[PDB]
């Protein structure tokens, strides 16, 4: 890739506030913050679109 | 809340 750490979703995910992301599995990740709790902001590669991602939902690409 | 749990 090109540097930056990614991450990739292992299940779907359907969001439950305006501010969380809906996603599929196999998705990829830029993640924005992970400091605040167990829910972190996330940017989708396929949609662009920032949110909310649930944290046990992902893991690192590399493996 | 904590994250949900993965889906069933
Ligand atoms: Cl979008
Ligand atoms: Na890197």
């Amino acid at each position: 890739g090109t540097g930056v750490t990614l991450f990739v979703a292992l299940y779907d995910y359907e969001a439950r506030t305006e501010d969380d992301l809906s996603f599929h599995k196999g998705e990829k990740f830029q993640i924005l913050n992970s400091s605040e709790g167990d829910w972190w902001e996330a940017r989708s590669l396929t949609t662009g679109e920032t949110g909310y991602i649930p944290s046990n939902y992902v893991a690192p690409v590399d493996s | 809340a904590p994250p949900i749990p993965p889906p069933r």
